[PDB]
């Protein structure tokens, strides 16, 4: 029924929209840290740690956009 | 340091001549102070044009 016909384009949207913004929010994270690296190597490991800190909570609401999103796509649907 | 520039005066080139600052005093009765100098440089700037490039000072 009319059911099938819009919850997959409600997730379509719901992740699309999830992907636009961890695939921008980690891409200008990730600059900063190779001009830094480019400025200053051997201080690579401490970057390259406190960026996998920092990226942690970058992927919070995007990635809970996107479970959300499956859980509709099929648990609903 | 962590980073280097292509700047010229950091780096060789082909020797075609050299420039010399002579410092000097400029009054008498020091004895030998000027002429020991001037004839070093002179041995050397004899040497510079032995291979061929010219000095300037």
């Amino acid at each position: 029924n009319l059911n099938m016909d819009l919850l997959y384009m409600a997730a379509a949207v719901m992740m699309g929209l999830a992907a636009i913004g961890a695939a921008i929010g980690i891409g200008i994270l990730g600059g900063k840290f190779l001009e830094g690296a480019a400025r200053q190597p051997d201080l690579i490991p401490l970057l390259r740690t406190q960026f996998f800190i920092v990226m942690g909570l970058v992927d919070a609401i995007p990635m809970i956009a996107v479970g959300l999103g499956l859980y509709v796509m099929f648990a609903v649907a | 340091g962590n980073l280097e520039y292509k700047h010229p005066y950091l780096e060789d080139r082909d020797v075609k001549r050299v420039g010399y600052l002579v410092v000097s005093t400029d009054r008498g009765l020091a004895g030998g102070l000027n002429i020991n100098l001037f004839k070093k440089l002179l041995a050397e700037m004899k040497t510079w044009t032995d291979k061929g490039v010219q000095a300037d000072l």
